Parts: structure tokens; sequence; C-alpha cells
RNA sequence: AAACUUUCAACAACGGAUCUCUUGGUUCUGGCAUCGAUGAAGAACGCAGCGAAAUGCGAUAAGUAAUGUGAAUUGCAGAAAAUCAUCGAAUCUUUGAACGCACAUUGCGCCCGCCGGUAUUCCGGCGGGCAUGCCUGUUCGAGCGUCAU
RNA sequence: GCGUGAGCCCGGGUCGAACGGCCUCUAGUGCAGAUCUUGGUGGUAGUAGCAAAUACUUCAAUGAGAACUUGAAGGACCGAAGUGGGGAAAGGUUCCAUGUGAACAGCGGUUGGACAUGGGUUAGUCGAUCCUAAGCCAUAGGGAAGUUCCGUUUCAAAGGGGC
RNA sequence: AGAGACCGAUAGCGCACAAGUAGAGUGAUCGAAAGAUGAAAAGCACUUUGAAAAGAGGGUUAAAUAGCACGUGAAAUUGUU
RNA sequence: UGGGCGAGGCUCCUUCUGAGUUCCCUGGAACGGGACGCCACAGAGGGUGAGAGCCCCGUAUAGUUGGAAGCCAAGCCUGUGU
RNA sequence: GUUGACCUCGGAUCAGGUAGGAGGACCCGCUGAACUUAAGCAUAUCAAUAAGCGGAGGAAAAGAAACCAACAGGGAUUGC
């Protein structure tokens, strides 16, 4: 046993990952308990176990969030964590269509008298 | 003489960048020339040095000593060459730090990555020569 | 006093943990300039403000 | 007064403030002499440039504000590099 | 005559001037506009195989994912990259405008749901919620303020 | 050695990486003073002094080294409003074991509240937590340009019991 | 991000360094000192005297009067001749 | 008077860049001195054991390898007057 | 007659939103000194400044004349 590569975690179902995580957690937890009372150079394997646990948690979270985004596709309201985080001011400013809306009075004269392409000969 | 506004000729800035460069930049900084034979073979002038390269020392008190690069201590901007060593008071043997620009690479450690590198350099050099010769 | 709040106890714990000399292997690193713990505090010398 | 009166100093005018961490929270007034807690605004005065710069932005971690320039430089984009595992 | 004091010189002390250096300041110029209830700035406490500090990070804790590069890191140990760059995916303890009520207490509550103890009522574990002002809408209402049958 | 002079040049020693002459240009450009600023160092000077709280002594062990370490013995003091045994505030690890070069303990030091390495604080019943006091802060409202001030039940549609 | 007829560790920002740090104050606030061995630690093995610190030999280095009280090393002040 | 393309150009990311480490002396170490060469749209700067254009990173020049597609745009295609 | 309209006024952890703090060099307002100068000092000056308070952005503010002018007339704002 030892390190868990992230490449071999993207194909497993959440359940498979959580199972691996469990083993890693136990192994890591035990590693500590065992180390304290014993000369185990594996007192370095704790770094590997902790990183593997972090990797499994990251993969589980990423899969769950991808599934949630798929579920909330084409829905009017989606949770705040799934909503894009640009900036407070960016999220508050007017939308493109609303900012580009013009009056019918402006639209008529824009249709019939726009800025022309012209040249003036010397 | 520099022209481009993005380039700076500040001695302070140059020294700061050199002495605080990250490891990936230090890799490029610690380049070494190829031997004449390898240069003719690959059409490549210089390459970043790598552990397992075979080099010959051409500067310093250890001139003409040859050996395999056993470590590339980027943190100290030096390399360690096999059997290019020194003795402490206790008689214990410690490697001597050699700057890669003071050595020439006589034999290269070659794997596809180290080679895609050589092919890129060769293609760029050949293209530049052709364009200048147009 | 024997009567302590949790916050005060926690801060005393942190001060006690910081009260130590520097590791020996620190001084052997390249570019090291730390000679000794300059922020050492003693209960008889410098009073910590809670 | 003086030495004899200094022996009666066993009380505390100020305790630790929850907002700024200094021992400047008046125990009876329940107001911080440094940060102005519990007022919503942080206490700050233009006649003390030193006091202003001791706690201006940049003297702490900037856990979130330090990542804003990179996100702006890349345009506050979302998604993943075309061709990424996951 | 010695000693002592003083003067002069050589050497040795004390001290850190002078010289040379400079990953630092200072000033000018050019480009850019991007904090926060989707929880900012700031504070606290923690996190490394061996760390007190600084730096980094948040119980996924000296960091995870992803992309690029392409063989290190290094004080020792260890192992089969990296204390690398980039960075669009995440994590992000207690706090703090700080938001259940408080807080000089790691204090005291209520609601929903799940799992146990004989349990709608009590106890325990877990998760999600409960601040204020205001806007739009919804629904339930008050008033002989008022309109017709 | 030169110059009236400010100064300039050279010999010898030390030392280790830059520097100078000439003509212009430029200035944060020339010190004995300012009870000048910072830093360093003298005579005084091995001097003033280390004299409140009755007081030490013998043998032995330890140790390079013992008046102020320890054991035993003797002689003494505090004399229950104690130099006793425990607490509140305050301190924060000073508590315990082991070890100890320097520094500190204004003499010494083998000793130490010092230094170093490791340990140590166990609650349904003791406290906090609960209650209210003097008092403080909200709320409804009313002031104030405003930071905010008054207000604490007041010109408020303000709740809890069962089937 | 680029520059300078700028300053060069008592200068230049208070801060070239674990600096708004250490420390002081109840508090508001106040607020330092402190850069340089060597190209490379090659940071002195070993012998001897000493309880030890250290000394004397010896070793490393171009150089140890460059030995972590480390580039150079002035004056005040001091010791020996 | 409405719609859609759009060569082509400007952007952006990315690969690549000339020439001595030749001989002699000093030195612990040439990056110093002397001799002989080379590059230069590059003799800015920095590092390397002492003043290095040619030892190394970079430096000049428009180019080029591969890619995303952000802009502008000659000109085309096509509705139609209630 | 009751319900039913509509008019005000409310409840709700009702559905969806929004504000607070930071920063404040520059910008828009409010509030607002005294030292100082006048060889004294009170108006004055410092100054419509410092300190205090509120509110924004990459700029802000101003801005398309109830303007300037008096001319043979100019022609929003801003800045040199
Ligand atoms: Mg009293
Ligand atoms: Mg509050
Ligand atoms: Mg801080
Ligand atoms: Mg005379
Ligand atoms: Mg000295
Ligand atoms: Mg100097
Ligand atoms: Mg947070
Ligand atoms: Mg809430
Ligand atoms: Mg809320
Ligand atoms: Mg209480
Ligand atoms: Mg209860
Ligand atoms: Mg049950
Ligand atoms: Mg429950
Ligand atoms: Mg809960
Ligand atoms: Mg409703
Ligand atoms: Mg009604
Ligand atoms: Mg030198
Ligand atoms: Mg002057
Ligand atoms: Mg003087
Ligand atoms: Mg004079
Ligand atoms: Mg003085
Ligand atoms: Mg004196
Ligand atoms: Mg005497
Ligand atoms: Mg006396
Ligand atoms: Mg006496
Ligand atoms: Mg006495
Ligand atoms: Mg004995
Ligand atoms: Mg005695
Ligand atoms: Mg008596
Ligand atoms: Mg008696
Ligand atoms: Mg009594
Ligand atoms: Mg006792
Ligand atoms: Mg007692
Ligand atoms: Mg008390
Ligand atoms: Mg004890
Ligand atoms: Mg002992
Ligand atoms: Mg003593
Ligand atoms: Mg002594
Ligand atoms: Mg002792
Ligand atoms: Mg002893
Ligand atoms: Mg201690
Ligand atoms: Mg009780
Ligand atoms: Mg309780
Ligand atoms: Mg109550
Ligand atoms: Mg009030
Ligand atoms: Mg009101
Ligand atoms: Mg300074
Ligand atoms: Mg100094
Ligand atoms: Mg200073
Ligand atoms: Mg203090
Ligand atoms: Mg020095
Ligand atoms: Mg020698
Ligand atoms: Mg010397
Ligand atoms: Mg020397
Ligand atoms: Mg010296
Ligand atoms: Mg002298
Ligand atoms: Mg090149
Ligand atoms: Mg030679
Ligand atoms: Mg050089
Ligand atoms: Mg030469
Ligand atoms: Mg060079
Ligand atoms: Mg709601
Ligand atoms: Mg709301
Ligand atoms: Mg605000
Ligand atoms: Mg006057
Ligand atoms: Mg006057
Ligand atoms: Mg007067
Ligand atoms: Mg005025
Ligand atoms: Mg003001
Ligand atoms: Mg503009
Ligand atoms: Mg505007
Ligand atoms: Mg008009
Ligand atoms: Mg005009």
């Amino acid at each position: 046993n030892g390190k868990v590569k992230a490449g071999q975690l993207w194909s497993k179902n959440k359940e498979e990952l959580t199972k691996i995580l469990g083993e890693l957690k136990t192994e890591l937890s035990q590693l500590r308990i065992q180390k304290i009372s014993s000369s185990g150079a594996k007192l370095n394997k704790i770094h590997d176990l902790r990183k593997s646990i972090a990797r499994v948690l990251t993969v589980i979270n990423a899969k769950q969030r991808a599934q949630l985004r798929l579920f909330y596709k084409n829905k009017k309201y989606l949770p705040l964590d799934l909503r894009p985080k640009l900036t407070r001011a960016l999220r508050r400013r007017l939308s493109k269509e609303d900012a580009s809306r013009v009056l019918e009075k402006t639209k008529k004269r824009l249709t019939h008298f726009p800025q022309r392409k012209y040249a003036v000969k010397a | 003489m520099k022209v481009r506004p993005t380039v700076s000729s500040s001695r302070r800035k140059a020294r700061k960048a050199h002495f605080s460069a990250p490891s990936s930049v230090r890799r490029v900084i610690m380049s070494a020339p190829l031997s004449k034979e390898l240069r003719e073979k690959y059409n490549v002038r210089s390459i970043p040095i790598r552990k397992g390269d075979e080099v010959q020392i051409v500067r310093g008190a250890h001139k003409d000593k040859e050996g395999k690069v056993t470590s590339v201590y980027r943190l100290k901007y030096v390399i360690h060459v096999e059997r290019v060593t020194r003795e402490k008071a206790t008689g214990q043997t410690v490697p001597i730090g050699i700057h890669p620009s003071n050595v020439v690479i006589t034999k290269l450690h070659l794997d596809k990555d180290r080679e895609n590198i050589l092919a890129r350099i060769k293609a760029g050099r050949e293209q530049v020569a052709k364009a200048k010769g147009k | 006093p024997s009567h302590k709040t949790f916050r005060i106890k926690q801060k005393l714990a942190k001060a006690q943990k910081q009260n130590r000399p520097i590791p020996q292997w620190i001084r052997l690193r390249t570019g090291n300039t730390i000679r000794y713990n300059a922020k050492r505090r003693h209960w008889r010398k410098t009073r910590l403000g809670l | 007064k003086g030495t004899s009166s200094f022996g009666k100093r066993h009380n505390k005018t100020h305790g630790l403030c929850r907002r700024c961490g200094r021992r400047s929270l008046h125990n009876q007034k329940k107001v911080c002499a440094s940060c102005g807690y519990p007022a919503a605004k942080t206490r700050k005065y233009n006649w003390s440039e030193k006091a202003k710069r001791r706690k201006v932005t940049g003297t702490g971690r900037m856990r979130y504000l330090s990542t804003v320039p990179r996100r702006f430089k890349n345009g506050f984009r979302t998604g993943v590099p075309k061709g990424a595992r996951g």
C-alpha cells in the first residue's frame, strides 16, 4: 500500500472512493497511534496517507459538484456555492441585454441615420 | 543595447531575480554547453544540465576531471561530479560544488523528454539560420 | 489564578509552546542567519499582557 | 503615593478584545480602546498615521484579497483547461 | 638606582571608524481598475518526519485537484520529482460588518430531519436552519375608513 | 620632498578590488565647541561600599573546588494577629523527576523560582454555568448634518394553554 | 513595470535582518538595535596538559593576526617591551 | 430601413535564436596581460572562483512551431414597405 | 343580512432580492479651529485649511445656457 494516484480515482464511483478514504483514514490514524510507541520510519508515511485522504476527498467533492451542476442545468435558481463568484460589484451590475436596451425613439433614428463611412477628398 | 520596454537593465533587479529564482527557472539558469561532438551530432549548443549527465571540467582547479553528474544542487547553484571530491579534517569525503557553466557535457542522459528538447532546439536553430540566409 | 477562562488557558498554552530554543538542525541549513530564539520570554523577565 | 500605592495594582481596566486581540477592551465600559468594538466601524483617526498603518489592509494575511488580482488578470473565468482530467 | 607619572616608538588589547560592497530605500515616469452577507479587511488558534520565529496553509491545514515544464528536494532522514511555474476545480477551524440570544462564559436556547436509548414530549449523536432595515410579490388578517346586495 | 598655507607627492608596513590627474558641470561639500546627536572609552577606582530582621558550630559524604549542598549531632529564632497550614486578586508552569558548561542568584556555589530534557491538573455532588442587585446595552419611539443621544415600558396590533 | 548627475547601514522609509518586530505603557499610543568569514565549511581530524573553559602542538586554506567575539580594522582608553 | 457570412488584418497563448572557452605568463581560481580568431539589427544587464559580446541565462530583429478563438474589416449572400 | 369588493394598516424563519464593513492618495458634501501674520490686538490673516462626520469611482465631479456678452457677435462641460 501507500500513495494513491489521482489518475486512478476519477474512474471509481463515489462509494469506491469513500471506501478507499476509510482505509486511508484508519491507516493514517493507526500510523500515529503505532508510531508514538514504535520506531517506524513510516512516521513519514503519514504525509502520504494524509495526502491520499485529501486526494480522495477532492475527487468525491468534484464528482458531487459536477453531478449537482448537471442537475441544476436549465433551472432558474441554483445554490449560492454553485453560482459563479465573479465579484460583488460584477454580480450587481446590469446585464448585457438590459444595459444595451434602447428606447424605440432612439432605435428609429439609429436605423435611419447611423454613423456613415465617408471620406473627404483633398 | 536593450530596446524593448519589458526588458530592464537594472543591476539590482537582475541580481534579485537571479538569487531568488524558483527551481524551474534555476534549471534553465544552470545550463551547460555540449561537447564539440555532441554539438555537431545534435545541432544544439547548450542544454540545462541534468543528474546522470557525463561532464568534463574546463575551468577552475579541477580542470580536465571527468565524471557523471551525481546531484544538481539548484539551491546552491552547483553540481556534484563523481570523484571530484574533497576531504574534511575527519578525512570524510564531501563533494565539491562546480558551477555548470564551468563544465562541458561529453555524454547526455537521453530519454524522450530530454530529446524532444533537443529536437525543438535543433528545429528552431535550423529555421533561424534558414530565415537569416533567405 | 486557579480560576481561569478557556481563552486565558489557551493563550497560556500557546505561550508555553512558543517558549523553547530553536532546533539545532535549523542552523545547519544553507543561508541560515538565525542564531538563537530572539522572542524568548521568561515568567520572571517579561510580563505577557494576558 | 508612588511605591506604596503601586502595591494596590491587582485589578484590570482592560481585557482582551475579541475583534482586534489587543488588551484594550475596557472591562466596565465593554468598549475597545483600540478598534472601537462593539461599534460596527473600526476605530480609526486621521491624526495618527502610525496607528492607521499599524492595521491598514496588507498588515495581515489577506486570505481572500490576495487572489483577486490573478482572477482579474485572467478575466474571472470559469471552467477547466480544454482537456483536463475529472 | 628602582617604583610611580609623563613623553616617544614597536607589538598586543579595547572599540567599530574608514574603504569597498548592497536581493534595501527614496524620487520620477508608464500601464491597469479588481474588496465585502456567494461573508471582506483585521484578529485568534492550529497545521511539517525532526520548527520556536518569519513565510505558506486550514482538520483535504508547510497544503488537495487541474494545466505546463521535465528529474529533483536537501540540514538530516526518506522515497519514487519539485518548498517549481501557472492556476479556471475544491477545502477553507474560532472569529470579525458578523447574523438564534449572548460572550470577562469555548454559556443558554428554539425549529426541521435522520439515527439510537421502551419515546411527538426526556436524553445522546449527526446534518440543515432561526439577525435587522427596506423593495417586489404571496398568503393570512384588522378597522362602522368605506361600497352594493 | 614640495607649498607662506589649506594641502600635494613619495618610501616602509598592513591589506585585499577597485581608483586617480586635467577642463568643464553639479551639490545633502570642509567642525573643537552649540548643558549639540548617536556610539564608544577614561580618571575617579580596586575607591564608596556589599553593616535592619539575635547565630552559628562539630563530624561525615559529594565534589577540581564547600561558611552559605546534603546527612547526623549540638546551639538558636519565628512563639499560633507565626518565619505555621490553606485560599481571593495577580502571575503562568515558577509544580515533579533527571541532568548542568557559560550567563543570573551584587561573596561563593557541587545548590536554585536559573539553564536543558522529559512529566504533571481526572467532578451529576467543589465552582462557573441558573437568579437578580447597583448598573449597562437592545427594542417602540423621539432628537441629532452625522459619528450617534435619550429612551428600558415608555403615545407599540409586542403573548401562552388545551382538544 | 521601467528609470535616476538620488542615499549608501548614525545615510536611505521607523524597518536592507523572524520590523511596526523585541520592549514600555491600564490605555490611547510609543517604538528600537541589529548587513559583510571564505571561491568553496574545506567551520580545525589527531596528540598532549587541564575538572572544565581552554592552552600548546598539528591540520584546512592563497590567507587563520580570514576561526561563527569572523572583510578592512582608525581614535579615545589599556598592557608589555 | 431588416438579417447572415466574411477573405484579410490586428490581438492572445505557445516552440526557437550569433560567435573562442585556441596558445603563452601571473594567480588558489582568468573574467587580468600578451598572441591569434569569430559574431554583431545582439558591445543592455546579470552569473560563473578577479574587469567575459563569443562559458551560461538573457540581449536585437522581424520572423517562425503549434493552438484558442478576442476584435476590426474590403466584399459578398439574402428579406422588403402594410 | 352575511359574505364579497377597495382603502388604509399589519403578521409570517412566506418566494425572490438588497444595505451595512474595508479602503478613503485623488473625488462629492457637511462641520470646523487655533498656533501664525498684522512687529501689541479684537475685524482681518492663517483658512472657506488641519482635526471630526457622511457618500462614490477608476476616475469622481461638471455638463448640453433662465450662459457670455454689448461685438461685424460668441455658443454644453472639463483642463493647460
Ligand atoms: Mg485600592
Ligand atoms: Mg452587535
Ligand atoms: Mg498582524
Ligand atoms: Mg614635545
Ligand atoms: Mg575588537
Ligand atoms: Mg561605508
Ligand atoms: Mg470564511
Ligand atoms: Mg442566519
Ligand atoms: Mg441570514
Ligand atoms: Mg457570568
Ligand atoms: Mg433543554
Ligand atoms: Mg427511538
Ligand atoms: Mg435531538
Ligand atoms: Mg445544529
Ligand atoms: Mg406565501
Ligand atoms: Mg376587514
Ligand atoms: Mg574580494
Ligand atoms: Mg552639511
Ligand atoms: Mg567632533
Ligand atoms: Mg568654532
Ligand atoms: Mg554621550
Ligand atoms: Mg563613567
Ligand atoms: Mg572598602
Ligand atoms: Mg550601609
Ligand atoms: Mg561585613
Ligand atoms: Mg542581621
Ligand atoms: Mg573527596
Ligand atoms: Mg549562614
Ligand atoms: Mg523576639
Ligand atoms: Mg523564642
Ligand atoms: Mg484571629
Ligand atoms: Mg504550603
Ligand atoms: Mg498562607
Ligand atoms: Mg476580578
Ligand atoms: Mg522546584
Ligand atoms: Mg541537581
Ligand atoms: Mg555572585
Ligand atoms: Mg562564580
Ligand atoms: Mg552552578
Ligand atoms: Mg561536581
Ligand atoms: Mg526554566
Ligand atoms: Mg454546588
Ligand atoms: Mg450550565
Ligand atoms: Mg433571565
Ligand atoms: Mg441606549
Ligand atoms: Mg428614532
Ligand atoms: Mg537606518
Ligand atoms: Mg553599526
Ligand atoms: Mg532607525
Ligand atoms: Mg505592554
Ligand atoms: Mg563587519
Ligand atoms: Mg597555516
Ligand atoms: Mg591582518
Ligand atoms: Mg583577512
Ligand atoms: Mg577583522
Ligand atoms: Mg591608540
Ligand atoms: Mg543565446
Ligand atoms: Mg599558473
Ligand atoms: Mg565579477
Ligand atoms: Mg586574457
Ligand atoms: Mg558577462
Ligand atoms: Mg423567505
Ligand atoms: Mg433580509
Ligand atoms: Mg461605508
Ligand atoms: Mg501678533
Ligand atoms: Mg512678534
Ligand atoms: Mg500675543
Ligand atoms: Mg477664509
Ligand atoms: Mg479633513
Ligand atoms: Mg480619464
Ligand atoms: Mg459621472
Ligand atoms: Mg435645452
Ligand atoms: Mg463654453
